[PDB]
């Protein structure tokens, strides 16, 4: 898993 | 006694070389990965 840093998901996104 | 061997000679040995450490090895291991594209989340609600 390590390597995919930054925003591999929504993160800041409260939702969609 | 003129018989003798002042010029027997040859080419013994012929050393190849002392060292030559490395023509070329591993190109590399890439590194920081990448899934080319933007894995964004849905925009504002809607």
């Amino acid at each position: 898993a390590p390597g995919s840093q930054g925003a591999p998901g929504l993160q800041g996104a409260p939702g969609a | 006694g003129a018989p003798g061997a002042p010029g027997s000679q040859g080419a013994p040995g012929l050393q190849g070389a002392p060292g030559a450490p490395g023509s070329q090895g591993a190109p590399g291991l890439q590194g920081a990965p990448g899934a080319p594209g933007s894995q964004g989340a849905p925009g504002l609600q809607g």
